[PDB]
């Protein structure tokens, strides 16, 4: 007796809070942050939509969009620490060499 | 009056309206990660406020 | 449903490159050797290309609730099997230059044309999400490949978030679908609605969001910004590969989807279609009139001849050759960006190192390189749709299947943006005759390739009927 | 049967002109020659062999000669040639202007003369291809398929006096304006085939089956505006004319480029052709417009050319107004007009040819081409200016020449049609007559106006001297006696007309 619009409005709740950070935070760390909070919105909307239709195919789509999140997370950090490592800043803004 | 060919200048204007309309538009290409993540996230708000409007 | 052997035989080019993944990851693991593992990631591309033989007499059929194996998988499955062997041949000569290891570079584009095989078979939403990230992420590797160059790092930090963004908004446009549909088939998608109830709110709101997803995997304007500054810091065979086979795959299994969904036939759908359409080719070919980066300017003629490809894939419910055109249209497309893209990575071949730039200047390349500027001009007439080339064939199936549908607004679009991609692409062209100021068999196999790509191109812009009827083979399940 | 040979033997020709410099230097311009010669004498043993003069008109279709082949059987298009009266002539004239063109590079011993030479094959071969096809796809294709020689013609081989940048914006804008009306072509085309698709069932792209199409007015009005866009920036019609004097400026030096492709008329042949019978009720409702824009281009070109103080582009606004002259004859619907405007179409061909040719031995002279620094040169040459003198008589209109019998037969039958079109052009002959004296008071006759022009200049070549009086003799042949070429056309027209008159 949980309304499917509910979780729904949660998740879409998660995912725009998510996109608001990746956008106003110049750290690349709080990106990735913003990041995961918006594929973690995406498959808490899918098992939302999973449990609502009774079928394991929202935590099948959950299962996969958490591979996903943990290589994402990987690559992303990766690309993070050689910007450490090349640059000694995190300022996604610095990173913008390439124009017009 | 007519030395400068007037109607060869009337039909070159697309031309510089092209050029004018590339260089305002390549100002879009800052190469900033964060505005292009602003004009995804703009464009998802168009998208779907004319998928809304014309349903 | 299960897996029978008849559907081992329809999965013969995903396993063939799964294997060829996991052989030549044994054989790095083994001993690292550039030229070894090279030759076992083109044998097993090789071999997928020509299973695709067995898989054409094995039939059409669906292996798996997921996939759907047919002439249009097997079309598809062939283009992005000869992009990616062309990347592995532009990327040899590239990488004897490298003084890091270089045989993780063909793993990497092995799995991600392993994703396009999938999005090439992709019936299902699941299935459409894979791919999509089994093309992304190891393109994200290949991107930045060479990190410790500035522009590589700048090119693969930035493919790296907006990939993820749009990742997630494609997922949550899926999940809002599923919730509405209860099935994640693509026939299912909009099956639930009747009596002209089809523009569903929910059901338009995902497939709004994954449209915003697509959009940015196939550089559509609004989400179009990364395309020059990705294909300009990557490196050459890997700005072939994402022009290429990402591209064709990732609108291959667009086209499935709004074929096969029932709400692909909705209005409004079709109307932002048509608007993003409009705006990627004006907006493309505006933005390169005054580049002198061939890469930037590659990657805005990418956007612009997406544009084309959606005004046929807008068509696709209405007329009968639409899907037709679109092969032919990628056909052509995939020939003539191989030779560009090709040319600009055997000029830019060896690597020379991180710290020294690899601009371009084509100014003048026939009077050292004759039969690369023959090539690359015959690509820039190509992808200006110029008579006697294949992309002037793709031009007049779009344009053809945009008069039968009465889309006088995108027909209007493509003729005005075709000027002004004859602008500038006939001034890279006539900047390959103007007076400005290798030595092994693999760089002399990418020339090759270069040189068979315009070939193919010429002689298919004169006489494309046998191009025209492998297209139209290529049926899929109606 | 021998029209394929007609396409076929000047793109053989430029591809063993390109191959054959390995053996010399000297070798390419022998094949070329070789090329047009024999295309040359194809179109006149077809002359002779048709029997033109003998010919009454029976409909639309009538071909004297036909071929087919399937070329892309899923639209049902075909590689399809036909040749009757009027497409002879332009045939016959495109070899000849194709034999003056190669001998005009003669002297030319560059590194790359053969690749000039292929252009120049493949130029002319795309121009026959325009006049012998009968397929709507394969006459674009031919359309758009001549275009790109010429573009890399002018861009690099190009007036290598001014800039580079130059040569390169006018090639530019030359292939601009004539492939974005091309692709307007293309859409008038397509959708022509299309409504004909829906009324019948069957792809076709055959102008013979495309001629039968129910059409509404108003669908039938935009397909004509296609096709007239396409064929008024290639007339060129007034304001989609400013490529051509740009593109005659920077045109190699020599003048074969300007004779090659700048000079052929196809885009009348093309109102004539497929303009008037495939559309024939938004022709009879275009008609006023088509002829006030034949009589602003006629006052604007004379007006321009009059202003010019470059002497290829005073040639180029001639040419801009004679064609003004063509488009008003082409839309009367009367008989005696068109065959003045085929008469016109030839006259303009040779006389502007004779002028480029002039133009060109006279730059190579005095090293310039502005009029303001020359001046008198009657007395320093031997032979230009006295040929430019009749020349220059010839393109104002002089009887004797046959741009008299062309825009006199335009103008009389115009005047049986619409008479205040007519006088309004008559004074626009008035106009020409100034902008021809102008032009030779400015070059040839008064004092010295530099250094350049004050010293005497070397004769003209044997060779250049035979082909500008074959030009002459030609000219005066036909202003005395147009029999023939009007007896050769008159089956054409007559259909055409007939077609055009009996469904409005
Ligand atoms: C278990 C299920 C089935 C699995 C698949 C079938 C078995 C796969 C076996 C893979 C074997 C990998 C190791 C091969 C070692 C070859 C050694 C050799 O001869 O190397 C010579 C040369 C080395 O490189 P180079 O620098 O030229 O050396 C100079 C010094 N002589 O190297 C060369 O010149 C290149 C020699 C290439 C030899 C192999 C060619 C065939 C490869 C077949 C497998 C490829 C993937 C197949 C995918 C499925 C197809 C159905
Ligand atoms: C009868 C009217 C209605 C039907 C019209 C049918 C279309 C065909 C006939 C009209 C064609 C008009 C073409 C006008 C532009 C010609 C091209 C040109 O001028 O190119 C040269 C110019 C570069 O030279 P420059 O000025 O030196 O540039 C300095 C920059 N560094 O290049 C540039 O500056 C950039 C050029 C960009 C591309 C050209 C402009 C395209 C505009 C749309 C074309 C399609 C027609 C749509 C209708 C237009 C209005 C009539
Ligand atoms: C930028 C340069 C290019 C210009 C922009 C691109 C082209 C724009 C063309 C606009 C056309 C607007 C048509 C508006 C009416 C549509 C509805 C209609 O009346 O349909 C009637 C008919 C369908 O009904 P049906 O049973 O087939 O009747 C047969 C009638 N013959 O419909 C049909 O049979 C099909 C009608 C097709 C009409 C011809 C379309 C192309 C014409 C040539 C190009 C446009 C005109 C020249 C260029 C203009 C200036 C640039
Ligand atoms: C980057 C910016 C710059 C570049 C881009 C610039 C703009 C490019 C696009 C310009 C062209 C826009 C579209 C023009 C075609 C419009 C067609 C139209 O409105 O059609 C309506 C109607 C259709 O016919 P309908 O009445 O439905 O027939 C069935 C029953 N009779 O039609 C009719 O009934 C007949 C209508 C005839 C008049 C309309 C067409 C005008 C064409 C203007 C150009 C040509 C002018 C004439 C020739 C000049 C010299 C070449
Ligand atoms: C009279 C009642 C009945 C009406 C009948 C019609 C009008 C009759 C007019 C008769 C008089 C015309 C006189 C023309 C003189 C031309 C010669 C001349 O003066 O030449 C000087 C000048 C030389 O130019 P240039 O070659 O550059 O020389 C270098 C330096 N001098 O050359 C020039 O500057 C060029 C001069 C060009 C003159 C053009 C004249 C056009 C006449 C059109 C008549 C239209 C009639 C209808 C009008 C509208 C009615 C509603
Ligand atoms: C329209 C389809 C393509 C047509 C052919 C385009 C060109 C292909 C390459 C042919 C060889 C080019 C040689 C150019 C030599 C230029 C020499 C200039 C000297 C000033
Ligand atoms: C810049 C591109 C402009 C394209 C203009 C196309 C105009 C088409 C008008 C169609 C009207 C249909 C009415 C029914
Ligand atoms: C397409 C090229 C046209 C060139 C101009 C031709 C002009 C016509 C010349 C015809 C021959 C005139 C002189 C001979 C008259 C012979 C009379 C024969 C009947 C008795």
């Amino acid at each position: 007796m949980i309304p499917l619009q509910h979780g729904l409005i949660l998740a879409a709740i998660l995912f725009v809070l998510g996109l608001t950070g990746l956008v106003i935070r110049r750290n690349l760390l709080f990106m990735l942050i913003g990041l995961e909070i918006m594929i973690n919105a995406s498959a808490l909307a899918f098992v939302v939509a999973g449990s609502y239709w009774g079928q394991t195919d929202g935590q099948v789509m959950y299962i996969l969009a958490i591979s996903l999140a943990a290589a994402e997370a990987s690559i992303g950090l990766a690309l993070l620490l050689q910007l450490h490592r090349r640059r000694q800043n995190l300022n996604i803004d610095s990173v913008s060499e390439m124009r017009g | 009056l007519l030395k400068r060919d007037p109607l060869n200048s009337m039909m070159n204007i697309p031309a510089v309206l092209s050029r004018f309309a590339g260089k305002g538009l390549l100002l879009s290409e800052n190469g900033y990660l964060r505005w292009y993540v602003a004009s995804m996230s703009i464009g998802a708000v168009v998208v779907l406020a004319l998928l809304m409007v014309l349903r | 449903m299960t897996i029978t052997p008849q559907n081992l035989i329809a999965l013969l080019p995903l396993l063939i490159v799964g294997l060829t993944v996991v052989v030549v990851m044994l054989s790095i693991a083994w001993r690292r050797n550039h030229f070894l593992n090279a030759t076992l990631s083109v044998i097993g591309l090789n071999a997928a290309l020509v299973s695709l033989w067995f898989v054409g007499q094995a039939g059409a059929m669906d292996v798996t609730p997921l996939m759907r194996v047919d002439g249009f998988a097997m079309l598809y499955t062939g283009l992005v099997l000869l992009a990616s062997l062309a990347t592995c041949t532009f990327a040899y000569p590239w990488l004897e230059g490298y003084n890091d290891n270089k045989d993780e570079f063909y793993l990497l584009v092995l799995i991600a044309a392993l994703g396009g095989i999938l999005l090439a078979n992709a019936n299902h939403l699941a299935s459409l999400f894979l791919g999509i990230e089994l093309i992304s992420l190891p393109l994200f590797g290949l991107v930045g490949y060479a990190f410790r160059q500035k522009r590589s790092l700048e090119a693969s930090i930035k493919y790296t978030i907006l990939s993820a963004a749009a990742s997630s908004f494609l997922l949550f446009g899926m999940a809002l679908v599923y919730a509405q549909s209860g099935d994640l088939s693509f026939v299912a998608l909009g099956k639930n609605l009747g009596d002209g109830m089809l523009n569903e709110p929910l059901l338009l709101a995902g497939f709004g969001l994954m449209i915003v997803g697509l959009g940015f995997k196939l550089s559509l304007v609004p989400f179009h910004l990364w395309t020059p500054d990705v294909y300009q810091g990557a490196p050459a065979p890997v700005s072939t590969f994402l022009a290429t086979a990402s591209k064709i795959a990732i609108f291959g299994v667009v086209m499935r989807l709004f074929l096969y969904a029932p709400v692909g036939d909705s209005e409004a759908i079709r109307v932002v279609l048509a608007i993003i359409a409009f705006a990627s080719i004006i907006f493309g070919n505006l933005m390169a009139l005054s580049q002198t980066n061939i890469k930037r300017l590659l990657g805005y003629s990418s956007i612009s001849h997406l544009g084309y490809l959606l005004v046929a894939l807008i068509a696709l419910q209405t007329g009968e050759m639409s899907m037709e055109a679109v092969g032919v249209y990628l056909a052509g497309y995939l020939f003539s960006s191989l030779g560009a893209f090709g040319v600009v990575s055997l000029m830019s071949s060896p690597y020379r190192g991180p710290d020294a730039d690899s601009l371009f200047s084509y100014r003048g390349l026939f009077w050292h390189r004759p039969i690369l500027a023959a090539v690359m001009t015959v690509m820039m007439l190509s992808l200006a749709g110029i008579p006697m080339t294949l992309g002037f064939i793709g031009k007049f199936y779009v344009l053809a299947v945009g008069v039968q549908a009465h889309l006088w607004w995108l027909v209007g679009a493509v003729v005005v943006g075709s000027a002004i991609g004859l602008y500038y692409y006939l001034r890279v062209a006539v900047s390959l005759y103007l007076h400005a100021p290798p030595s092994n068999w693999q760089y002399s196999a990418g020339g090759i390739v270069v040189l068979i790509s315009a070939l193919l191109v010429l002689v298919l812009g004169v006489w494309p009927q046998p191009l025209i009827s492998i297209v139209r083979l290529a049926m899929p399940l109606m | 049967m021998l029209l394929p040979w007609l396409i076929l033997i000047p793109f053989i020709g430029g591809f063993l002109c390109w191959q054959t410099e390995r053996f010399g230097v000297k070798v390419p311009r022998w094949i070329a020659l070789i090329t047009m010669g024999l295309t040359l004498a194809l179109s006149l043993q077809l002359w002779l062999q048709g029997g033109y003069s003998l010919t009454q008109s029976a409909g639309i279709p009538q071909w004297q000669s036909e071929f087919d082949m399937p070329w892309i059987p899923r639209f049902g298009i075909s590689i399809h040639l036909a040749i009757d009266g009027l497409s002879l002539l332009m045939v016959v004239l495109t070899g000849l202007l194709g034999v003056l063109a190669v001998l005009c590079s003669w002297k030319e011993i560059e590194k790359y003369q053969g690749f000039f030479h292929l252009n120049l094959m493949w130029i002319l071969g795309g121009v026959i291809g325009v006049f012998l096809a009968i397929d709507m796809f394969l006459f674009f294709f031919f359309w758009e398929m001549m275009l790109v020689p010429m573009y890399f013609l002018i861009a690099l081989w190009g007036h290598k006096a001014s800039d580079g940048k130059t040569r390169i914006t006018a090639a530019t804008k030359f292939f601009i304006y004539t492939q974005a009306s091309g692709l307007v072509m293309l859409i008038a085309i397509l959708a022509l085939v299309f409504v004909h698709y829906n009324a019948t069932g069957v792809w076709t792209f055959n102008y013979e089956e495309l001629l039968n199409t129910p059409m509404s007015s108003g669908v039938e009005y935009l397909l004509m505006l296609g096709f007239f866009i396409a064929f008024a920036v290639k007339m060129p019609v007034v304001p989609l004319h400013g490529w051509l004097p740009d593109a005659h400026s920077q045109a190699p030096t020599a003048g074969s480029v300007d004779l090659a492709g700048i000079l052929l008329k196809t885009a009348a042949y093309g109102l004539l052709r497929f303009s008037l019978p495939l559309f024939p009720n938004a022709s009879a409702e275009f008609a006023p417009i088509a002829m006030w824009l034949g009589v602003i281009g006629i006052f604007y070109g004379a007006w321009m050319a009059f202003a010019q103080t470059d002497i290829k582009r005073l040639i180029a606004y001639t040419s801009v107004s004679h064609m003004g002259f063509v488009l008003i004859a082409i839309y009367t619907g009367s008989q005696l007009a068109y065959q003045g405007a085929v008469i016109q179409m030839i006259a303009h061909g040779l006389s502007a040819a004779g002028l480029f040719i002039l133009c060109g031995q006279l730059y190579e002279r005095i090293h310039t081409r502005d009029m303001r620094m020359m001046g008198g040169l009657w007395s320093k040459m031997k032979w230009l200016p006295a040929l430019s003198l009749f020349f220059a008589v010839a393109t104002l209109g002089m009887p004797g020449t046959g741009n008299f019998v062309g825009e006199f037969m335009i103008l009389f039958g115009s005047f049986q049609v619409v008479p205040v079109i007519t006088v309004i052009s008559t004074f626009g002959l008035v106009f020409a007559s100034v902008y021809s004296l102008a032009m030779l008071h400015r070059a040839y006759f008064g004092k010295a106006k530099s250094q350049i022009a004050s010293q005497e200049l070397p004769g003209m070549s044997l060779r250049e001297l035979f082909m500008i009086l074959l030009l002459v003799v030609l000219l005066v042949l036909l202003g005395f006696y147009p029999q023939p070429i009007l007896d050769t056309s008159h089956s054409a027209i007559g259909n055409i007309q007939q077609w055009f008159v009996n469904s409005v």
